[PDB]
RNA sequence: CCAUGAUAAGGAUUAUAAAUUGAAAGUGUUAAUAUCAUAAUCAAAAUUUAUUAUUUAUAUUAAAUAUGUAUGUGUAGAUAAAAUAAGAA
């Protein structure tokens, strides 16, 4: 991993709201798929996501279907329910990506960006060479040189 | 690689032939050319932007040279540089001036040929007319300011200003 | 030498330590001696200049 | 302008905080000209080459009666120290004199020996409002 | 070359207005003018040519010009008789008649329903378009001392424009009369419209192997050091170099000894010096210009 | 003492990247091997064409001058002493038309105008 | 656009104050300069932490193999002569050639300010514990 | 037809390290060259900065020099050859012509009549075919002659 | 059908962003059944950077027309602003359009499926003109403060 | 010259004050903030920091996977299979009336921070260990996946009759 | 339509007025007068569109 | 100028300014028309002379037309003088190719590095000597490896000068 | 230095087709009231002014002289911008 510096975390929903621009950008989604496939694990959530989003993109310039007014509000609530389903289908994916990426990085002897967990290796966030001399969230002092997660041979 | 540039004189070859460097010196005599001795061999860099048909900015010629430090200061820059004489700067110097007609002819000349006389500028005429109008009602909100004061302070032997009321 | 190329080639022999006054504990320059009064030179102008 | 510190206070507009093209601001105010660097000492705000000759302004060019201050791009020379002659420079409020000669000055331009913006402030060139605003920024005590 | 693609002289008149239609209609005006004047001149030339074709003598001078060679292609001084020379002359005149006729015939194509002055096959002179000069001015419309933002938000775009048409006339010969009419169209141009005149003509230059001789490279070569900055002003003379046309005869010398020293045939050295029959020591002599 | 400080005395004819002093056997692997590694190596240099070999090309250089060839390795570019543009930037023709935004024009000729 | 108010007069005896203040600001600057030159040279002369980032390859490798072998037997003397300053160290690695294209491309180096720490540096805090009275641009210890 | 970045990103509100966004002078742009352009830290505008490092035109110029280096570098790594200056006699039949200098005429075909159409400019010759010409002094050939493949020979690909 | 009688070539043009992308497709029938698409002298794969979601846009007109893409040779020419990489969806939109217009000049009836699937249809959209009033030069107004 | 004992007017002036705080207008305190990670909930810190998976990593991955296959190491494949099985189950369709809360209008002006501050603080509180709409557990029946190591192809010899 | 439907060469974008005017006061020539007689989609030549003409020529 | 700068005190300086803006005189000739028999029966410009002409005037030739743009003097007359001179001076130098082969400009071939096939022999260079030697080096190594854990090439065949 | 005129900024309901998301209500410099005064850049210069998007950690001062300062858990209060070749219902 080349990008090492401390970062700003964005809530999952705003990441998903980027649609085609980032979250569903074809290019990105394909190399996620590559990671999964190479690990020998089906990519179902990715495929659900890709389906939902593919279709989002196809109809993205159309006006929504005409609404008739109801005291029930069954329509509004069914649209909502469907929507939060899709949101959750994608939360699951977003989680999977962060999960597997961290795990794979643990196998590749990769050091993550500052303040990032790698389950077996760095439990509290890993940090080295931050702009700030302490670990940001522990409030503990950082050693020089940067802490090493892996034994030396390569 | 770091090497010594080298030259084989044609008398030494097993066929005489005209060496490209020798030709280069010919070309330098003909169109008199400064040969920069310190020009680093490593620094050939075309200007990608203007010289590659791949960029929308493609003129076909090396618009700038890509040398970071290069400045108007350097003797080399001075030697190939367009002097300001007879460029647009000269054109501005002459044609852009406060009253554009003073570019075409002497005002006095024109005035004296066309009208019988020199004419004051419009502004001056305004102040003149106004003085005449407001000297007709009130007097003595005024002052007497001249270029040369001696003419008022010692007036000629005659000159008895008409009393006013 | 400026830091860009040869910085590591600077020597301690470049410092005019005899010109200033140091604090023993810190290792820092506290004061500077006066330069001009005792200053002797055979070359106010370069050697080849005769006015 | 709001306050007229010179004639130009009358002629010029500020235009808020307005951007000018790179390294052309209409008025050359070199606040940085004395800005200490040990390693860059000989390259910063000085001649780009050490083989350049000293400027025009180190020489007496014509028949002079005398001068009031020498220019600030004049470079301090061993003779400035040694000769014991008046060396003045035009700074604000009035003039800065080099009175206490040192060899440490030698080879730099007086731009670099004269602090343009002093940490010292006159309370008497300040309006009561301006003094307030200088207390807000934590400069003047009050 | 034949037809449209070749000529002795080309004039390009570059007309410029402030408005596009101005320059378009000016180009129609000037174009029809040059069509008429062109046809008149070229017709005159054509009758001169047809007369020269019908018959004429040969200059003694033109014959002499064919016969100045030390050796022709067949490796000896060649004798052109007046016949042959007249035949060369005649062949060129033939070609000039074809060209004249081509220009005239295109002058007569563009009638009122049918006029197209853009294609060169359909008219003489023809007209080429030239991309317009367009400068865009960007500026603040606000007068505000207080805010930069408000100044930027008011920004106008206006353009200066200048429009151009080009008129091309290629002629098979050069006539000062045509050139004169053409320079004078600037006096009757349309309102607020100007023009340039480009000329491309053919001209004889003369390469003198006498003034610019072709010699071996010097026994010592010239370095990069004769090329420094200001070497142009310091280390070099302007070409051509001055080679002396006059030499003094040394004491022991003789005609052939002098010729040998100067690099000539003795014949040459006698021709250049024809006044003198014999050459004494310390006498001034003319060096034949071909001398090596 | 000027040669002792390489980055200090830059005349304004001097150009980057600086050229390193030459080294005797360096021009090809055989020469190098012969002089440094294995000293009984029979071939002292790799066969030298009797005609001139122009190592910088198309650029012509002054014969007899120690020179460098454009670097193939990225690191060689990156770690050399080549500087970045810092002050305002100049062009010997284009300086007369001041900036790109002030684009001074003496006459309004078509930008495509062609000299006869 | 309001008519500009007139600026109040300068001050009385402020010409003397400005003279004195600039005078001894300059006198002070002489020692600040002297001291920062001392510091700059002391830094150039003294040793530094290793410039390469060991978290990546070819540097992570156990100190008894690979690049470290190449360093201990061929480059050691030179690496010590230049005091592990990051610029000459990186250049020496380019000129040893037995790594060759990798130095800039595969290998990672510590960031500027970390690489500038004195040899022996244990805690990161050290970057901030250097002297601020001295004008070296972070080139001081 | 390169996919790489040739343009420096425009200055805006401070970019931060995010999904989908990195800092402007981040170490990952332009192969870490951005070091040269970087003012680190929460820069105090009034007192500190280096002006050229925020200037669009200057910055872009620097980046353009760097790109030029990249291309030059790769064009030279692409050469396997030297230019040798060989007298007109001894050169192969295809070069016995006149060869206009670069960008002077139409890009030129080596031998249209023999069915070879390719830039004469970029034709490269084997050091082994020019051996007799380039090292006449040596007697015995220094390089052993190229061995060539019989395209009429029955070999594994002809299914025999 | 507007086709060059000798070369058997037909010519369409695509646009997107009114300036940025102008393409011209030369389309001709391949009788050997090995067809290929080429853009500015380079194979389509390389030019669009192997990104599938771009290249399938250039496949679409052959689909809609119920044709086998391998029966056709195409070369596309960039007449707009040149750039080192045209792989991006807008450029691809323009490409698809050029190809489709060529196809229609070549096989006239094929126009009816194409027109219905909105291939031949041209969308007119542009980046906003640059303008110094806005911070970014395009969409963003400067900071505002109450007096 | 000769650095003086006293400085009359130099140290005389009023000292500039130390800043009390950081960030915008130097007024921000040092405290725990929304951007702070929680390392106590699940394998991923929450909220997750940005992560860039590169083709470089994909190649290193391939080579690792290969080298592992050839040394007959089946264990990390099994941990990965487990992880995947746990977190990839299909999330259940939500009941009507169940939606994520929006931020109340007429609280702050539309350009205010509070908006984002709400969103973050919501998603921070729902960690993936709190997602109840995805069915993870030992209780869960998983029709799409293989249950344990014994059912994967490298066990194939025991599957033989 | 704001102004008569006619080949635009007949119109000039007015100075100082936001409007176009006709460079021959008020006369109008129909499209038919720009092309040859009975020109398909008034065209210099019927065989091809502008681009078709270009690349056929090349 | 027929418009504005036609008639008054500025007509003079504007006129002159145009004339100086227009000093350039373009001088052309086809190299074709230079190949003709000279007065001496020798061809004035032959193949070699043409090659030399092209190399001497570099970008000043295109499409087989030599073109000199003479800008040096303010007046067109002087530029035809100047241009004409440079032309004959350049012809004078190109014509040297008729003095003998030494002046025929060289051809620039791109000659490949030695091939893979040649480079293969690089590993057999001095084969005998190197095997015979490597046995002695093996002895040196066997012995050195009784003392120390790691034997460097610098203890065996490599020389590194200590002082 | 009293001594009239005139052009800015400032989204809130004429919509999609063959079509523009910038307005008149006036922002220093401009034309009839005069009756204290030479204040104007051609360099190298002195922060108090509402009205301004700066470069944040692999590699860091070469040509006109060109900015030494604020590392502090992306952390108060209060504020800014956008539905236009983009992707928001
Ligand atoms: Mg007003
Ligand atoms: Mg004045």
């Amino acid at each position: 991993n080349t990008f090492l510096t401390s970062s700003v975390a964005t809530p999952p929903i705003s990441v998903i709201r980027t649609g085609p621009k980032w979250w569903a950008d074809p290019e990105r989604m394909v190399r996620q798929k590559l990671m999964y496939f190479t690990l020998g694990v089906d990519q179902l959530p990715l495929r659900r996501t890709a389906v939902i989003q593919r279709d989002l993109q196809r109809f993205h310039m159309c006006k929504p279907p005409p609404r008739v007014g109801d005291s029930t509000g069954y329509k509004r609530s069914r649209a909502a329910q469907l929507n939060t389903w899709y949101r959750r289908i994608q939360y699951q994916e977003y989680h999977m990506q962060h999960l597997f990426t961290r795990h794979v990085w643990g196998l590749l002897r990769v050091y993550p960006g500052n303040t990032t967990k790698i389950q077996g290796k760095a439990d509290d966030g890993y940090v080295g060479y931050d702009s700030v001399p302490f670990h940001r969230y522990n409030r503990a002092p950082l050693p020089f040189p940067a802490r090493e997660l892996y034994e030396r041979r390569k | 690689g770091v090497h010594r540039v080298g030259y084989t004189h044609p008398s030494t070859l097993p066929v005489p032939c005209a060496q490209r460097w020798d030709l280069r010196l010919a070309r330098a005599r003909i169109f008199q050319e400064y040969i920069e001795e310190k020009a680093p061999g490593a620094w050939q860099l075309e200007d990608e932007r203007s010289m590659s048909p791949e960029f929308k900015t493609f003129t076909g010629y090396p618009m700038r040279d890509m040398r970071p430090g290069y400045g108007q200061n350097l003797p080399d820059y001075i030697m190939k540089k367009r002097l300001p004489n007879n460029t647009h700067y000269e054109l501005f110097a002459r044609r852009d001036i406060p009253n554009e007609d003073n570019a075409m002819y002497g005002k006095y000349l024109y005035d004296m040929t066309v009208h019988g006389t020199s004419l004051p500028s419009t502004y001056r005429m305004h102040k003149d007319i106004n003085k005449a109008q407001r000297n007709d009602r009130k007097l003595s909100g005024n002052r007497f300011k001249v270029l040369c004061s001696s003419g008022a302070k010692n007036p000629p032997s005659g000159w008895e200003p008409i009393p006013d009321a | 030498n400026r830091p860009e190329v040869a910085m590591h080639r600077n020597t301690v022999g470049l410092l005019p330590a005899h010109m200033w006054e140091t604090d023993k504990k810190t290792g820092k320059v506290k004061s500077v001696k006066d330069s001009v009064r005792d200053y002797q030179t055979k070359t106010p102008y370069p050697k080849w200049v005769q006015l | 302008l709001k306050i007229a510190k010179s004639a130009f206070g009358f002629y010029l507009a500020r235009r808020g905080q307005r951007k000018y093209p790179f390294l052309r601001r209409p008025h050359i105010k070199n606040t940085h000209s004395m800005n200490p660097s040990a390693p860059y000492f000989w390259s910063f705000m000085t001649a780009k080459s050490q083989m350049a000759f000293l400027p025009e302004e180190n020489y007496i060019t014509g028949d002079w009666t005398g001068k009031f201050f020498v220019s600030k791009r004049q470079v301090y020379t061993l003779q400035h120290a040694t000769s014991g002659a008046k060396v003045r420079v035009k700074s604000f409020p009035s003039i800065f004199e080099f009175n206490s000669p040192s060899r440490w000055n030698i080879g730099k331009e007086m731009n670099t020996l004269t602090k343009p913006r002093m940490d010292l402030i006159d309370e008497q060139m300040l309006t009561k409002k301006q003094r307030l605003d200088y207390v807000r920024a934590g400069l003047l005590p009050k | 070359e034949d037809g449209i693609r070749g000529s002795e002289v080309t004039y390009k008149i570059v007309l410029e207005g402030f408005w596009d239609h101005h320059v378009m209609k000016l180009a129609e005006d000037v174009c029809m003018f040059l069509k008429d004047v062109g046809r008149q001149i070229v017709e005159e030339k054509l009758v001169a040519v047809r007369r020269l074709l019908q018959g004429g003598a040969v200059d003694p001078e033109l014959l002499a010009a064919f016969n100045c060679a030390r050796a022709g292609p067949f490796g000896g001084l060649d004798e052109y008789d007046k016949e042959e020379v007249a035949n060369f002359l005649r062949s060129d005149l033939r070609r000039l008649e074809e060209q004249c006729l081509s220009v005239i015939n295109r002058c007569n194509v563009p009638v009122p329903g049918a006029t197209n002055i853009y294609d060169p096959h359909t008219s003489w002179p023809h007209v080429e378009k030239l991309e317009p000069w367009v400068r865009m001015a960007e500026f603040w419309t606000s007068s505000s001392d207080t805010s930069f933002t408000e100044l930027e938000m008011s920004t106008a775009h206006y353009e200066f424009r200048k429009f151009f048409r080009v008129i091309i006339c290629k002629l098979p010969f050069q006539s000062t009369e045509f050139e004169k009419r053409m320079y004078d169209i600037r006096h009757w141009l349309h309102r607020q419209t100007s023009c340039e005149f480009h000329t491309i003509y053919r001209r004889n230059v003369i390469h003198d192997s006498a003034v610019f001789p072709t010699e071996h490279d010097p026994a010592t070569p010239t370095t990069h050091e004769h090329h420094r900055m200001f070497s142009f002003a310091l280390d070099w003379q302007s070409a051509p170099v001055n080679r002396l046309s006059t030499d003094t005869v040394h004491e022991g010398e003789s005609w052939d000894a002098v010729a040998q020293r100067l690099g000539c045939s003795v014949g040459e050295l006698k021709d250049a010096n024809a006044e003198r029959e014999t050459i004494e020591a310390g006498v001034v002599i003319n060096v034949p210009v071909t001398a090596t | 003492n000027a040669e002792r400080f390489p980055h200090e005395y830059h005349t304004p004819t001097s150009r980057f990247p600086p050229t390193p002093s030459e080294t005797p056997a360096t021009q090809d692997w055989m020469a190098y091997t012969a002089k440094y590694l294995d000293k009984q190596f029979t071939i002292s240099a790799e066969p030298a064409p009797v005609y001139n070999v122009n190592k910088l090309w198309p650029m012509q250089q002054i014969p007899g001058k120690v020179d460098q060839t454009p670097f193939e390795e990225d690191q060689t570019w990156l770690l050399h002493s080549i500087p970045v543009q810092q002050l305002e930037m100049h062009h010997h023709e284009k300086d007369l038309q001041d900036l790109p935004f002030i684009n001074h024009e003496q006459f309004p000729r078509s930008l495509e105008w062609n000299a006869p | 656009w309001a008519k500009p108010k007139k600026r109040p007069k300068v001050g009385q005896g402020f010409h003397e104050k400005a003279q004195k203040w600039r005078e001894e600001y300059l006198l002070d600057r002489h020692r600040a300069l002297a001291d920062s030159l001392r510091a700059y040279v002391e830094f150039s002369t003294s040793k530094r932490v290793e410039p390469w980032d060991a978290r990546f390859k070819p540097f992570d490798r156990i100190e008894k193999d690979g690049v470290y072998v190449l360093m201990r037997y061929m480059m050691e003397e030179k690496l010590q002569l230049c005091n592990y300053h990051h610029r000459p160290v990186k250049r020496l690695f380019c000129n040893i050639g037995l790594m060759g294209p990798q130095i800039t491309t595969k290998a990672r180096w510590k960031p500027y300010r970390f690489a500038t720490n004195p040899a022996g540096t244990s805690k990161a805090e050290r970057m901030y514990q250097r002297d601020k009275t001295v004008y070296t641009h972070g080139h001081n210890d | 037809v390169s996919t790489g970045e040739f343009d420096h990103p425009p200055f805006q509100f401070r970019q931060r390290h995010t999904f989908n966004t990195t800092p402007l002078h981040d170490a990952n742009r332009f192969g870490g060259r951005t070091a040269y352009l970087r003012e680190i830290g929460p820069v105090n505008i009034k007192k500190q900065g280096r002006r050229f490092k925020k200037d669009p035109r200057t910055v872009q110029f620097n980046v353009d020099v760097w790109c030029a280096q990249q291309t030059l570098r790769k064009r030279w790594k692409q050469r396997d050859w030297e230019v040798i200056e060989i007298p007109f006699r001894l050169v192969p039949r295809e070069q016995q012509r006149v060869i206009p200098e670069l960008y002077t005429d139409i890009p030129q075909m080596t031998d249209p009549a023999r069915n070879d159409f390719s830039n004469i400019r970029n034709k490269v010759y084997d050091r082994e075919e020019l051996q007799g010409v380039l090292f006449p002094a040596a007697g015995a050939m220094l390089y052993p002659p190229l061995q060539r493949v019989d395209k009429q020979a029955m070999t594994l690909d002809k299914y025999l | 059908a507007e086709v060059d009688p000798e070369t058997g070539i037909a010519v369409g043009r695509g646009c997107a962003d009114g300036e940025k992308y102008h393409f011209t497709a030369l389309l001709r029938e391949n009788r050997d059944h090995n067809g290929i698409i080429t853009v500015m002298g380079k194979p389509l794969s390389l030019v669009l950077d192997n990104k599938a979601w771009l290249m399938e846009m250039v496949l679409m007109p052959f689909d809609e027309a119920n044709l086998d893409y391998r029966d056709f040779d195409a070369h596309i020419v960039s007449e707009g602003h040149a750039m080192p990489s045209i792989a991006n969806e807008i450029a691809a939109f323009a490409l698809r359009m050029a190809v489709a217009n060529a196809l229609v000049k070549l096989i006239p009836l094929t126009r009816i499926p194409l027109k219905k699937s909105g291939l031949l249809s041209v969308d007119r959209r542009r980046e906003r003109g640059q303008f110094p009033g806005y911070l970014d030069g395009k969409k963003v107004k400067r900071r505002f403060a109450k007096r | 010259t000769a650095t003086p004992e006293r400085f009359s007017v130099l140290g005389t002036t009023h000292p500039k004050p130390k800043r009390t705080g950081f960030g915008r207008n130097n007024k921000m305190r040092s405290k725990p903030s929304d951007n702070v990670a929680w390392y106590d909930k699940g394998p991923v810190e929450w909220l997750p920091r940005p992560v860039r998976l590169t083709y470089d990593h994909l190649d290193q991955l391939q080579q690792w996977t290969m080298r592992a296959t050839l040394d007959g190491r089946t264990e990390e494949f099994n941990r990965i299979r487990d992880l995947h099985r746990e977190w990839s189950q299909h999330p259940l369709m939500p009941v009507l009336g169940d939606v994520e809360p929006k931020f109340p209008l007429n609280l702050f002006k539309q350009n205010h921070r509070a908006k984002k501050r709400f969103l973050v603080r919501w998603h921070k509180a729902n960690t993936p260990a709190n997602w109840l709409w995805m069915p993870r557990g030992p209780t869960v029946v998983t029709p799409l996946h293989r249950t344990n190591p014994t059912q994967y192809p490298e066990n194939w010899k025991q599957m033989v009759q | 339509l704001v102004r008569p439907d006619v080949p635009e060469d007949q119109y000039v974008d007015s100075w100082y007025i936001c409007t176009s005017m006709t460079h021959h006061m008020g006369d109008y020539r129909p499209w038919s007068a720009s092309a040859p007689p009975n020109a398909f989609r008034f065209r210099p030549f019927n065989e091809f569109d502008a681009k078709g003409r270009e690349y056929v020529q090349y | 100028d027929n418009l504005q700068y036609k008639r008054y005190d500025w007509q003079g300086w504007y006129q002159r300014m145009l004339d100086v803006h227009n000093r350039n005189v373009s001088l052309r000739c086809r190299i074709c028309d230079l190949q003709r028999l000279d007065g001496n029966g020798v061809q004035f410009v032959d193949m070699q002379t043409e090659r030399r002409l092209r190399i001497l005037a570099q970008h000043r030739v295109g499409m087989g037309v030599l073109k000199l743009d003479a800008d040096k003097y303010e007046d067109q007359a002087d530029n035809v003088t100047f241009g004409t001179t440079k032309l004959s001076e350049l012809l004078a130098d190109a014509r040297k190719a008729q003095l003998g082969e030494e002046y025929w400009p060289s051809v620039e071939l791109k000659v490949r590095k030695p091939s893979g096939q040649s480079k293969a022999h690089y590993s057999l260079i001095d084969n005998e000597r190197i095997e015979k030697r490597s046995r002695e080096l093996y002895e040196k190594y066997r012995d050195a490896k009784k003392r120390s854990l790691f034997v460097t090439p610098m203890e065996t065949w490599l020389e590194v000068k200590g002082m």
